[PDB]
């Protein structure tokens, strides 16, 4: 029943909801997604505000939409439920029809256009979310990383961030990794992940939890400790100087 | 005052007014001119088509409803389409029910019933573009004025648009002359070319810039635009 | 507050207008057509060295005969190059032909105004016109190669030679000068390349720039990096020339 | 035409209040005073029959309703609306339940339904909160005695005995100090009408008090005999008659 | 038109924050503290009744504890009628799922299901959201012994112990001082009303103003059991730990 | 119809299904897989009309799938039958049903027990030892009656199949080209690609 | 019970020359042993130089020709006066008879 | 405060709808217009304002037909008019199909009027801006009626509408005065003719075309049909001649 | 905030404006109506007021023939009392249809007042500016006098008033009722109860009427009906032989 165009434009041309979906992007947790020669590597920071959490059930911040393409999100925590949903509906209707995977491509450019549908429909507000979808197509060893925004824009990058103190951790990876040589390693990419959020984290061992997806639905998730190792030999590279 | 009254087209003014329709009816005078006048056999319609860059076409500004029925455009180009395509279709059923072409008059009717709808129902806005329709029917040649007031009157000739004044002077000037001119379509056409040059001002109407549309006796509607308007420049 | 298709007390919609803002602070877009061929060239504009410029598509094919370029909110197009794909499609499907250029941004045209609360004409469930305006370029057999400017407005031009987005009234007026009717498909490909140069706030290169054109005889393709850098390279030789 | 009010008129304030469920409050203490008391073998409920002119005929409008045999209601606030809660109440009681187990709703449950209607009209699409609060005393099988106050914001709580309305404050007051876990139903009756009379500010009688109970069966009420496990209804509205007698030992 | 009188209840503040659940989570700030703590051998759920009165009948009362499954409840914080609403689908949703599977619904899944609900008439629909906040506790097999909360916005979390209401500040500081990972049930369950009686807004913590209940899997058994504390057994537990 | 056999052992579900597909005169197919894997520990096997056949097996593995990556958690074989009971109970009075038969045999990894499922597309659900739809079961449950014992092993549930197939292709009518066997176990499912002379 | 369908006869013929094309037929309807017209006719010009008859049930026959008919005058509506070619005709009249593929035009047609 | 007149169906203080009553100022803005009810029939006349020389005479028609018994006319926004002549005659029609007889007049009159009043019951739509005067023969004599934007409407003797109501009014009560007995068909299109011409003073400015019809059971059949030719010139000298 | 009067939702003060508002509607006509009950009859007078000489005062009423035996007398403007009269119409005749009976004169009042409460819980539906007077002599009840407001409030009477000077007629009613001690007009022939009922209302108006001036109903067993010119002139005449 209810229609009214919450969406719409400004004096100036901006649609002011969809601004301040931004805006509510900008107060999430801090994600980040670099992408390897052989690997994609997904990093969020964990918040602080309260601290007595069971850290077993409690939502992790990078979802699966398939076996090989994850998504992780900024923002508001309900909104970007919704959205993986959509999402993991459509990757099976598309193993179902098409009789093979979605691409990381595809599965990106449909949860843009979930968004971009919600900037332009009647009785509903803009998604407070930007995703980043990180995996491989199908049979392919190529790295894929895709970002999205409340907007319905989309693209890909060799190396992205999102949340709060995204435009200080971006500053890191825009003069810490050279598109010339890629972190040719899973460790040597998971390490310059960590070092990206310790410039915003501030020390925080229980506060960054990073995933690793390799080719062929290989996506694990490192523990307390293995990442705890990362931040101790980082660390050292600042001291030892 | 005003500015209360006038953020939909279901509120009336203190005055009695709807804000929403006149704003609508400035829209037509921003569109450019476009003249009609008809003699007892034949009707014409003179549009000046307008261009945005030196670089861009001049737009349309008469459509074809059938065989025997046509109109010019003033205002929002999409809501004479929108228009134009509801009146071709009064045209068609009435041909395809009652084996009967569509009189004149009663499609001033149903184009004032539609743009009368947009006026009283709260969410909808008025129609942006005024129409000149001519046609050829069993009572012979006709001129019909539309305004998104929903008001459509019968005329031997009008014009709407910018300047349209000039040309509307002119035709009430000029009406016991032209509506004589029968049987001779070439100089009724000359007429009409008269009538809208009365109401330039910027430039000179070129062969790009004319456009001219005809109907009558045994003359189904056509319109003519570029080489085909040379001889009347 | 106060309606989404509201009449300005000068007679215009709100709704279009504001559009047409957000559409001057979108990326340029430069049409222009030729006896040889329309051609299609838009700036890139990443936002961040850090971002994959191929992976941004803002000239697109419409069919064969029909390509495309937008520019504003890029988003927004998605939906409408849709549309586009399928009326085509279509009416290849119900008359065994190519659609004509006009007719096929006529159709596109024909969503534009399709927005509101509920205005009392059909169904146009849409909150708000679309953000985006589209530089649709093909050619039939009929009239030939085409050149179409489509606003949110719904109402569309044909233009000889058009410009849209952030540097538009400083191209439009090179345009003017430019412009003949007897240029080759080679002249408007660096035409199209040295107006870009200019009113683009980056130095133009293959990466953050793109070319397109479609001709009678191979249809609508999207120049790949490697051509396009030659062609910067032949403008360059040009210009230093005199 | 059509609702266009498909969205709330009732939301949160930057305080945390709701604005339409506190001023249907507002409008409840305006209300005449009514009441209920549980007893150990019944519950009494009972109002002022504010006549609004003595050409009005006070009968013709019943302030305490039956909802079903065992169950009564009465209010605090907005006459019309609490109409036709009671006839939604009725209902409901027969499409919710009555027509799915053959039995009468239990009062928890019967009240829960009228609570949810209520709570609806606080969140639904173009409307406003109720503007009454309701109490509802009834008697089932398996609970035996309870009484149930229901308001606006579509909350419910039992009571022993409490007040709604106008001088609910000092009505309250005065029923904490004359209740106990023992009192029978007579007693809770004339309790009631004690109660009631420092709320009346004119004539106190049978014909100005509208007062009815939850107690026995009435099989003299029932209208039928030959099924030995109908014994009738147990609701039962004091005539006017019977108010007088218990006022003289007052 | 209408429009004139629209709240538009799910818009971003230009600080891209939910006006409406903003102002829900302050309506419950308001409400009585809800206490939930899960231990090594079950979950205590304890709740502070707002206002009462010598006549309310305590009986016959709830507002506060609630049970969806045989294995799940809820502690509510805010308005009564809104939570009652979302309990009953929840218990729809519980038994809809052992309908189609033939098990009981994991923890989480209607939990989740619940945060949609919620998250819905957050972004769509124009109407208010409901000024409530769950603590959910719950046992299955695949996580044992499960704390979750709810709150208007429609997202959920896990906690070893947590506080919902008025007061939840100064309630989760005592929690986090004296929680241990190896606590024991009847240890939380005083826990709890510790808590409680240094929140508390009234004079005294008496057993007529509490609601309590926990979810154990009694040894002499093997089958999980939920236990809601009667009136006579909160008295009890309230002398044992010292409050009197 | 074709030939769906299901038999549950000591640790392992075996699946044998017919490997032919006939349309009207013709053998169209002579290596068919009628299964699906709805996930890695449970297996489903189907016979009925043409279209449905496949269309309500993989819309069947589609949900799982999904069910699967929400949860990140594999549902028990007992919890899956139970969801393909009430689809094909739905489908049965919907205004086309889905004319299917289903076998699903699946190892609950909790309880390390494998199991047996066979509805038909009535959303008719029973737990058995051993299964089989259409006119196979004529045939073959008075064999297994007889042969079967509760702690065979794999090895001695395929020579128990062997002899279903054996007699199966003695008596009946049709060319059914030989079976597919499937093993579900703690380990998933595997098929036994040496059937054709075992 | 009602029967919706019907037969008027008659017979139509098409003859394709290298430079020209002919579509005859009689001028003949009948109704079981009965007839209803010597001359009705059956074969139509349609514009854009296309000529077309759909024999068999006259009520259908006409119906069809009618819908084309008017498709053509909506062809040139959308399309700047666009000529319908042959091919594109022929592919138009597809849709028109598929359309009612579970209650068939019950007529031959050719064009 | 105010504002009340700012949507359609709200209430005012003093228990007024300002946008029926802005509606009103449409109509008084309008041409002129009136009906006289003579012994066994009714005439309806109009003023039409000729604003040039261009529009083409006895065209450009505003007198309206329903059924084939009634006539309409109507002061202020013409297609206001037209959408609720449009109704008028779908509801004509709706009467006939059911009960075989024409609809009678005052049936017909409480259909106009309960869709007109509906207009005032919804802020969504927008009151009609005319006054309508319409009529005719049926069962039981003739009638004559005219239509407020409020919905509200009576039988008339005699009614007048737009810029020269008041001329007309006043011209209308003195031939009620003098005529106790009642007017003739064939002089009430006389009279009318006159009262438009007298009521034209009061827009003087502009020329004008007369335009009159009737429905008389002696002299259409009690049928509605439109003044013409001799009979109109016949009316219109008859006022020529008394306008000086 | 300050849009709480112009739609019916609360007031800080817990008031709806707009029913209130609609109340002062009821008045715009400045006409006084008052009912009173016979032995076996219910009369409604109500005041007829035709200022412009070109009405047909034929036409001019706000009483209405709800069904047979229910009549229903309006006090506001005529297109808010037409809508509520031809509901009432529609109402009677599908309850006859339904439920085998005639609708009893105090349910048609109770399911108009039902009508106009969901007004006043709806914000796209305003209240009828108009109050509504039932009359009947009830198979059940007898002589009946049901009354309906824009709050949707409905109450029976032994005798109403309503109108602008509603107050002077109620209480010289009253002083009447006051002094015979019973609850109607002790009359047999329902012509006297018209003629007591004009009576006291010239009393209490102080006004005089012609046969022009006044509108009459009267509801009996089996029927009810309005007076014509005539049948009021003769009541006048008979009032006349008194004073």
């Amino acid at each position: 029943g209810y229609d009214r165009a919450l969406s719409i434009f400004s004096p100036d041309g901006h649609i002011f909801q969809v601004e301040y979906a931004l805006e509510a992007v900008k107060r999430g947790t801090c994600a980040v997604g670099v992408k390897g020669k052989n690997c994609v590597v997904l990093g969020c920071e964990r918040r602080s505000t309260l601290k007595l959490q069971d850290t077993r059930i409690t939502p992790s911040k990078v979802s699966k939409i398939d076996s090989h393409v994850v998504l992780s999100f900024s923002g508001l925590n309900a909104d970007s439920r919704i959205l993986i949903e959509k999402a993991r509906v459509e990757a099976q209707s598309h193993r179902l029809t098409l009789e093979d995977p979605v691409t990381v491509e595809y599965l990106t450019r449909y949860v843009a256009g979930v968004q971009q549908r919600y900037t332009q429909s009647g009785g509903v507000r803009p998604f407070g979310v930007s995703t980043l979808i990180a995996g491989f197509d199908p049979r392919d060893d190529e790295p894929k990383l895709y970002q999205t925004e409340p907007s319905g824009i989309y693209s890909s990058w060799s190396a992205q961030t999102i949340g709060r103190n995204s435009k200080t951790v971006r500053e890191f990876l825009e003069k810490n990794y050279d598109r010339k040589e890629p972190p040719a390693t899973v460790e040597e990419c998971v390490k310059l992940t960590v070092r990206s959020l310790l410039e915003v984290v501030q020390t925080g061992a229980k506060n960054i939890e990073i995933t690793v997806v390799k080719p062929d639905s290989d996506i694990v998730a490192l523990s307390s400790e293995e990442i705890n190792q990362y931040v101790t030999q980082i660390e050292q590279e600042k001291q030892e100087q | 005052f005003r500015n209360n009254y006038d953020g939909d087209t279901v509120t009336f003014s203190p005055t009695g007014r709807l804000f929403q329709v006149e704003y609508a009816l400035e829209a037509i005078k921003q569109g450019s001119v476009t003249v009609g006048l008809r003699s007892n056999t034949h009707a014409v319609l003179v549009a000046l088509k307008r261009n945005a860059d030196e670089l861009s076409s001049y737009q349309k500004k008469i459509i074809k409803c059938d065989e025997h029925m046509g109109l010019s455009l003033a205002g929002l180009a999409p809501d004479a389409r929108v228009l134009s395509n509801y009146l071709r279709q009064q045209c068609n059923y009435s041909s395809l029910v009652f084996n009967r072409k569509l009189a004149v008059e009663r499609a001033g009717h149903l184009l004032c019933d539609k743009a009368q709808k947009n006026t009283q129902s709260y969410g909808g806005r008025p129609y942006g573009v005024g129409l000149l329709i001519i046609g050829y029917d069993k009572s012979g040649a006709h001129l019909l004025e539309f305004q998104p007031s929903g008001n459509v009157t019968e005329l031997y000739g009008t014009a709407i648009g910018a300047r349209s004044q000039g040309a509307k002077t002119y035709l009430e000037r000029t009406l016991d002359t032209f509506i004589k001119i029968d049987g001779n379509p070439d100089e009724l056409i000359k007429a009409g070319v008269e009538a809208i040059s009365q109401s330039l001002r910027d430039e000179s109407l070129t062969v790009d810039n004319l456009s001219i549309a005809i109907v009558g006796k045994d003359t189904p509607f056509t319109i003519y635009d570029g080489e085909a308007v040379a001889k009347y420049i | 507050d106060r309606g989404v298709s509201t009449f300005s007390p000068e007679g215009r919609l709100f709704q279009v207008e504001y559009s047409l803002e957000a559409i001057k602070l979108g990326s340029t877009a430069i049409g222009i057509a030729t006896k040889e061929g329309v051609v299609l060239g838009v700036e890139k504009r990443a936002t961040s060295p850090l971002l994959e410029s191929d992976s941004i598509e803002k000239i697109v094919e419409i069919d064969r005969h029909i390509g495309c370029a937008m520019s504003g909110l890029t988003a927004d197009a998605r939906s409408m190059i849709e549309h586009a794909r399928t009326a085509a499609v279509t009416h290849n499907l119900y008359y065994d032909e190519d659609i004509n250029v006009e007719s096929l941004t006529q159709s596109v045209c024909d969503l534009a105004l399709r927005f509101g609360e509920g205005a009392s004409g059909e169904e146009r469930l849409m909150s708000r016109p679309f953000g985006v305006a589209l530089l649709i370029a093909g050619h039939d057999a009929d009239d030939g190669y085409q050149l179409f400017h489509a606003e949110p407005s719904g109402t569309f031009y044909r233009y000889n030679a058009k410009a849209i987005g952030s540097g538009s009234e400083g191209a439009q007026a090179e345009l003017l000068n430019e412009w003949h009717s007897s240029l080759t498909l080679k002249e408007a490909e660096l035409l199209v390349l040295k107006i870009l140069k200019q009113v683009m706030e980056e130095k133009l290169d293959e990466n953050n720039a793109q070319l397109s054109c479609i001709t009678k005889q191979d249809g609508f393709k999207i120049y790949d990096n490697e051509k396009t850098a030659e062609l910067i390279k032949e403008l360059k030789e040009k210009e230093a020339a005199e | 035409m059509t609702d266009r009010y498909s969205f709330s008129l009732t939301t949160f304030s930057p305080s945390g209040k709701l604005g339409q469920i506190d001023y249907a409050l507002t409008a409840v203490k305006q209300g005449v005073t009514s009441l209920g008391i549980k007893a150990t073998n019944g519950v009494v409920i009972a109002t002022e029959k504010k006549s609004s002119s003595p050409l009005a005929m006070s009968e013709t409008l019943s302030k305490v309703s039956l909802l079903t045999p065992d169950i009564g209601a009465v209010y605090s606030g907005m006459g019309p609306d609490y109409r036709v809660l009671v006839d939604k109440s009725r209902k409901v009681a027969h499409t919710s339940y009555k027509r799915i187990y053959g039995e009468y709703p239990p009062t928890k449950l019967l009240v829960s339904e009228v609570a949810k209607i209520m709570q609806e009209a606080t969140q639904s699409g173009g409307v406003r909160p109720f503007g009454v609060s309701l109490l509802i005393a009834g008697h089932d099988e398996f609970n035996g005695f309870s009484l149930y106050q229901v308001d606006p914001s579509g909350s419910y709580f039992p009571w022993k005995a409490t007040a709604i309305g106008k001088g609910s404050v000092a009505a309250k007051t005065f029923l904490e100090k004359r209740w106990n876990d023992e009192l029978e139903l007579e007693d809770a009756i004339h309790i009631a009408l004690l109660t009631l009379k420092e709320s009346v500010e004119g004539e106190f009688n049978g014909d100005t008090i509208e007062l009815a109970i939850i107690g026995d069966e009435n099989p003299d009420l029932l209208g039928y005999t030959g099924i030995p496990t109908d014994k009738g209804p147990r609701f039962r509205k004091l005539t006017s008659q019977e108010i007088n007698d218990r006022l003289e030992a007052l | 038109g209408s429009r004139r009188y629209d709240s538009r209840t799910t818009i971003f503040s230009p600080e891209g924050r939910l006006y409406q659940v903003e102002y829900a989570l302050e309506s419950i700030s308001h409400a009585g503290t809800a206490i939930g703590i899960m231990a090594s051998d079950g979950i205590v759920l304890a709740a502070e009744r707002k206002v009462t009165s010598t006549l309310l009948e305590q009986d016959t009362s709830t507002e506060k504890l609630y049970k969806l499954n045989d294995k799940i409840a809820v502690a509510v914080a805010g308005l009564t009628a809104d939570a009652e609403i979302l309990i009953n689908t929840a218990r729809i949703h519980a038994q809809n799922y052992l309908k189609t599977y033939n098990e009981d619904i994991p923890v989480e899944i209607l939990v989740r299901r619940l945060s949609d609900i919620k998250q819905g008439y957050t972004q769509h629909g124009g109407l208010r959201p409901f000024g409530v906040s769950f603590i959910y506790a719950g046992y299955d097999d695949r996580y044992g012994y499960q704390l979750y909360t709810s709150n208007p916005s429609g997202n959920y979390t896990g906690w070893k112990a947590i506080s919902v209401g008025a007061n939840t500040s100064a309630a989760q500081t005592l929690l986090q001082m004296d929680y241990k990972d190896d606590m024991k049930v009847d240890d939380a369950i005083e826990l709890a009303l510790k808590t409680l009686s240094k929140t508390t807004d009234s004079s005294a913590l008496t057993y007529d103003r509490l609601e309590f209940a926990t979810i154990r899997k009694g040894a002499n058994d093997g089958e999980v059991y939920q236990k809601i504390f009667k009136p006579q057994e909160i008295k009890d537990i309230l002398v044992k730990t010292g409050i009197t | 119809m074709d030939i769906i056999l299901g038999i549950r052992v000591q640790d392992s579900v075996i699946l044998a299904s017919s490997k032919a597909v006939t349309r009207g005169i013709s053998v169209l197919k002579d290596s068919d897989d009628k299964t699906r894997q709805l996930s890695p520990h449970t297996l489903m096997s189907f016979a009925g009309e043409a279209g449905d056949t496949v269309q309500f097996a993989e819309y069947i593995q589609a949900n799982i799938q999904l069910y699967s990556i929400r949860e990140d958690y594999e549902l028990s074989p007992q919890a899956v039958s139970s969801f393909v009971r009430q689809e094909l109970a739905k489908s049965i009075r919907s205004r086309r049903p889905y004319q299917v038969n289903v076998l699903i045999g699946g190892y609950d990894k909790k309880k390390n027990k494998p199991e047996l499922y066979q509805i038909d597309y009535l959303g008719t659900k029973v737990e058995l030892p051993y299964g089989a739809h259409g006119y196979s079961g004529f045939y073959t449950f008075s064999l297994l009656d007889h042969h079967y014992r509760p702690d065979m092993t794999t090895e001695e549930g395929l020579d128990l199949l062997k002899l279903c197939v054996q007699e199966l292709e003695k008596r009946m009518p049709m060319d059914f080209k030989g079976v597919i066997v499937k093993i579900v176990d703690k380990d998933g499912i595997r098929q036994v690609d040496d059937f054709q002379a075992q | 019970q009602f029967n919706p369908y019907g037969d008027n006869g008659g017979t139509i013929l098409g003859i394709a020359g290298e430079d020209f094309a002919v579509l005859a037929g009689d001028t003949r309807n009948i109704t079981d042993y009965s007839i209803n017209s010597r001359y009705e006719p059956k074969v139509f010009d349609c514009g854009d130089n296309i000529v077309m008859s759909a024999n068999g049930f006259a009520a259908d026959g006409d119906a069809l020709v009618k819908r084309f008919k008017n498709s053509v005058k909506w062809y040139h509506f959308d399309h700047n006066d666009k000529k319908l070619s042959i091919n594109s005709a022929a592919r138009n009249i597809q849709h028109l008879l598929y359309g009612k593929r579970f209650f068939p035009y019950y007529v031959h047609t050719i064009i | 405060g105010t504002g009340y007149d700012l949507s359609n169906s709200v209430f005012s203080p003093d228990g007024r709808n300002f946008q029926v009553e802005y509606a009103v100022k449409a109509v008084e803005n309008g041409t002129t217009s009136i009906g006289i009810k003579c012994n066994d029939g009714v005439v309806f006349a109009v003023e039409k304002l000729i604003t040039s020389k261009l529009l083409v005479p006895q065209k450009n028609v505003k007198i309206q037909v329903v059924d084939r018994h009634i006539g309409c006319v109507y002061s202020g926004l013409i297609p206001d008019g037209r959408h609720l002549v449009n109704r008028g005659r779908e509801e004509a029609a709706s009467f006939k199909k059911l009960y075989k007889t024409p609809i009678p007049i005052p049936a017909f009159a409480d259909r106009l009027g309960q869709y007109v009043q509906a207009h005032t019951l919804y802020n969504s739509v927008r009151p009609f801006g005319v006054s309508t005067i319409f009529g005719g023969v049926d069962k039981n004599g003739a009638h004559l009626y005219m239509l407020e934007p409020s919905g509200s409407y009576w039988g008339y003797k005699g009614a007048a509408t737009g810029k020269g109501r008041q001329s007309a009014k006043a011209e209308l009560e003195k031939l009620v005065d003098h005529h106790p007995e009642g007017l003739s068909a064939r002089e009430a299109v006389k009279q009318a003719a006159k009262i438009i011409y007298l009521a034209h003073e009061d827009n003087k400015e502009k020329d004008f075309e007369l335009e009159i019809s009737w429905c008389s059971l002696s002299e259409t059949n009690g049928l509605h049909k439109f003044v013409k030719g001799d009979l109109l010139q016949e009316a219109i000298d008859f006022a020529q001649k008394e306008i000086n | 905030a300050g849009y709480d009067r112009h739609i019916t939702i609360f007031s800080p003060e817990g008031r709806l404006y707009q029913v209130e508002y609609a109340f002062k509607a009821t008045n715009q006509t400045n006409i006084n109506s008052l009912a009173v009950r016979g032995k076996d009859c219910t009369v409604v007078i109500s005041q007829k007021k035709v200022p412009d000489k070109l009405l047909d005062p034929t036409t001019v009423s706000y009483i209405f023939c709800i069904s047979r035996t229910i009549g229903m007398v309006v006090n506001g403007p005529i297109p808010d009392a037409r809508n509520a009269a031809l509901r009432a119409k529609a109402e009677a005749a599908e309850f006859r249809y339904k439920y085998g009976y005639d609708m009893p004169c105090d349910v048609l009042a109770k399911r108009m007042a039902n009508l106009s409460q969901i007004y006043t819980q709806r914000a796209y539906m305003r209240p009828l500016g108009v109050i509504l007077t039932f009359v009947s002599v009830d198979e059940e009840l007898g002589p009946s006098i049901y009354k309906t407001d824009p709050a949707g409030y409905y109450v029976g009477y032994k005798a109403t008033a309503t109108g602008p000077k509603q107050q002077e007629i109620t209480t010289n009613l009253e002083n009447h009722f006051k002094k015979s001690k019973i609850d109607h007009i002790n009359e047999e022939s329902w012509e006297k109860v018209v003629e007591f009922a004009i009576t006291h209302m010239i009393d209490a108006l102080g006004t005089e009427f012609s046969k022009n001036d006044l509108e009459v109903g009267v509801a009996t067993k089996d029927k009810f009906f309005t007076l014509s010119a005539e049948n009021i002139e003769e009541r006048l005449v008979a009032i006349a032989e008194q004073d």
